[PDB]
């Protein structure tokens, strides 16, 4: 197990890991998150009690380096940091833990969501999509744009997602108009899957992360871009039968662990009513159908 | 965005534009088969293609064979439009090419823009007038050309005969649609308003009567009468 020390907390502020969260008061003695699972991708997040305004965190795997959050007054935020002296790392993470000043990863043994929810990100790809090389973790905020919705404003502080538009030369082969528009398999599997993403690990995997913003930070691009993804595979009709069957799984999870309060900013009405009741997918995602009649009929 | 009557004016400016009209393209004939059991029988059909600033009418002539073999008419119909109005542009030198296509149905916009993509700066638009462009096969000499057609044709026309000599285009328009507005309503009364003076005749090389201006304000005024007429005979007014 894994360990991202704080420096101090000396802001009053939600803290979010993966799919759990905790309340930090002004100048409590708390000083970081220990028993992380390692294997997977983590998200450490952050929504200021004074200032909801600006959720924010940073991606990270405790495989690549050992990270810390050490609190900035001049910029108001938690930083995640790199230490690169192992020995004085271990040290401070021996006697946090020793004066029990840390929170435990709080997973129950039970519980799969986390792999779930994760299963085809990886840390590398991230990267590519949060573009900041110097660093070994990624930072996203609740207001940062998609390069799709910056062509339709600071490059630099862009999501890099693979841009998906139904009606773009990119999606519609001259002399395939109604083909391809009406049953996007070209689009999906020659254009994105073998020419794009290469397999469709990295496809879920993008879908996956597009997700986990949306929901973790309240990141519209990331809604837009998740849904496109789902949309892409149901309107095609030709989709492999194992990419159908992980589609369910990973979206039944999604659904899931969606909070039911925010059901109404988190889920696009027309997209799952096309995608459950009229695409050619609509019979291929039982589990998800499913869990969504059940726990949100009012969306449908 | 949409057209209608508040920028109705723009039809009439110098930004070329076309209305595309696919409501004739698919057309058929329903009837009983000899088990009972119900059949459609598919006639040529045509794309209405208009410039309404010049009167231009680009008449794809839709021959039934199109349809051989295929699947779900209706919308194949909006594909085949777009594919030909897609086309037509194409054939068309830069100088000439809509700047706008107005569709009078709304379900032609996807196809049209799917169509168009090669064309990005052409705006693809669809209005909240209610066009009588349907009435087009009511025209004697266009329902002529589409029934004898053996293949796929493209014939052109002005709509509008000379009437640009004398009237503004704005005027010309607006004498078309109460023209076709009428043939809709009541296509037998309408065309006897046209035809009922045998000194007047329709030109080879025209689609409407030779009126003299006076004698088009009398035609115009009959148009309204008839209108109004079916009005009152519909709602029991
Ligand atoms: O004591 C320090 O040097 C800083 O407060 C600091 C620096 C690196 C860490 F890993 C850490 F948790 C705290």
């Amino acid at each position: 197990m894994n360990t991202v020390p704080f420096t101090s907390a000396p802001i009053e502020v939600t803290i979010g890991i993966d799919q759990y969260s905790f309340n930090v008061k002004e100048n409590q003695p708390f000083h970081g998150i220990k028993d992380i699972p390692i294997g997977h991708v983590h998200v450490i997040h952050f929504q200021h009690a004074d200032n909801s305004s600006m959720r924010y965190g940073y991606w990270f795997d405790c495989r690549m380096g050992n990270f810390y959050i050490q609190y900035d007054p001049k910029d108001g935020l938690y930083k995640m940091m790199e230490e690169r002296d192992g020995a004085k790392f271990e040290n401070i993470v021996h006697n946090f833990k020793e004066r029990q000043m840390m929170v435990s990863y709080p997973k129950i043994d039970e519980d799969d969501t986390w792999y779930n929810l994760t299963e085809f990100v990886q840390m590398d790809k991230i990267r590519k999509i949060v573009r900041k090389d110097e660093n070994q973790f990624s930072y996203v905020d609740s207001s940062m744009t998609t390069v799709q919705e910056n062509e339709l404003s600071d490059p630099a502080h862009s999501l890099n997602y693979t841009v998906i538009n139904f009606k773009s030369r990119e999606a519609i082969r001259p002399g395939h108009e109604m083909e391809d528009f009406l049953d996007k398999s070209y689009y999906l599997n020659t254009v994105m899957l073998q020419g794009i993403f290469k397999n469709s690990s990295n496809y879920f995997g993008e879908l996956q992360f597009a997700f986990l913003n949306a929901m973790f930070f309240g990141n519209y691009g990331s809604s837009l871009q998740w849904h496109a993804m789902i949309e892409l595979i149901c309107s095609s009709a030709t989709v492999p039968k194992h990419m159908l069957d992980k589609l369910d799984e990973i979206l039944y999870y999604q659904i899931k662990t969606l909070p039911e309060q925010y059901s109404d900013i988190l889920l696009n009405e027309r997209v799952w009513n096309i995608c459950l009741y009229s695409s050619f997918q609509k019979n291929s995602l039982h589990n998800t159908e499913k869990i969504m009649e059940n726990k949100y009929p009012e969306l449908l | 965005g949409a057209m209608n009557s508040s920028n109705y004016a723009e039809l009439f400016n110098n930004d070329i534009k076309l209305f595309v009209d696919d409501t004739n393209v698919y057309r058929v004939t329903v009837h009983k088969t000899f088990e009972g059991n119900v059949a459609t029988k598919a006639i040529n059909g045509c794309i209405f293609t208009l410039n309404p600033k010049t009167g231009h009418l680009f008449l794809k002539i839709i021959h039934t064979s199109v349809w051989a073999g295929q699947k779900r008419l209706s919308q194949l119909a909006k594909w085949k439009t777009a594919e030909e109005v897609s086309a037509l542009v194409r054939s068309l030198p830069k100088e000439e090419q809509p700047k706008q296509i107005i569709v009078t149905r709304k379900a032609m916009l996807d196809p049209l823009e799917v169509h168009m993509l090669d064309f990005p700066n052409i705006a693809i638009r669809p209005t909240e007038l209610r066009l009588p462009f349907s009435a087009a096969m009511s025209i004697d000499k266009l329902s002529d050309v589409v029934m004898k057609a053996t293949e796929p044709q493209m014939v052109l026309f002005n709509i509008y005969d000379d009437w640009l000599d004398r009237i503004s285009s704005y005027t010309a328009f607006s004498r078309l649609t109460l023209l076709l507005r009428a043939l809709k309503t009541n296509e037998e009364s309408a065309k006897m308003i046209l035809l009922s003076d045998p000194t007047i005749t329709i030109k080879s090389y025209h689609l409407w009567p030779s009126f003299t201006d006076e004698q088009w304000i009398t035609i115009e005024s009959q148009m309204r009468d008839l209108i109004l007429t079916e009005y009152g005979r519909k709602y029991n007014v």
